[PDB]
């Protein structure tokens, strides 16, 4: 198994950009593995 | 070794794994993208230097550089680059992830898998973090930022 990379753009603003999603507040811990859960 | 947002490939055919970003001669992305390993690069080879299981962050052949923030007022663009398809940038105002140790930008997209790695730039096209680890509430990905 090799991995190997190929690349796709510039990182660069775009003005003309697609709007979509929503802004969720939420309460989360973050342990010792990188996993997010929430918290009540 | 160019700057940019690249595919991170693997090979009975190809798949997309994940994405990652090229900025000042080292090649950033999500530690469960690649767990570590060396990449291929053309003829050349790039290792892994830094990597955290916790932060979910790996950096090849040197330090993490990425620094920016998120302000958390202004609109930010997800430049996701979905398996099979081109880069396309997706603009958003991030929710909250509310932690004991600090506040972190989200953002509630949803693209497929092989997006982790992705960045998320700020107005002035800085890197103010990448795609990819999260939670469901519908996913909601962190903007993980590392440490420069």
């Amino acid at each position: 198994v090799d991995m190997y990379i190929e690349r796709a753009g510039d990182i660069t603003w775009e003005k003309d950009a697609e709007v979509t999603g929503n802004s969720p507040r939420l309460d989360v811990a973050l342990d010792e593995s990188g996993d997010f859960s929430l918290v009540e | 070794t160019t700057d940019g947002v690249y595919r991170v490939m693997t090979r009975l055919g190809s798949t997309q794994v994940g994405v990652g970003v090229m900025q000042e001669g080292v090649f950033h992305t999500m530690w469960h993208v690649t767990k570590g390993a060396a990449l291929r690069s053309g003829e050349g080879r790039l290792d892994p230097y830094w990597g955290d299981v916790k932060q979910d962050l790996v950096s090849y052949c040197g330090p993490w550089k990425l620094d920016a923030a998120w302000d958390g007022l202004s609109e930010v663009q997800l430049l996701a680059v979905p398996p099979g398809e081109r880069a396309k940038n997706i603009q958003t105002l991030p929710g909250i992830f509310k932690t004991k140790d600090g506040d972190i930008g989200a953002v509630a997209l949803d693209y497929p898998a092989g997006t982790s790695g992705s960045p998320i730039l700020d107005k002035s096209g800085r890197v103010i973090g990448l795609y990819g680890n999260g939670v469901v509430i519908s996913y909601v990905s962190a903007i993980t930022q590392g440490k420069r």
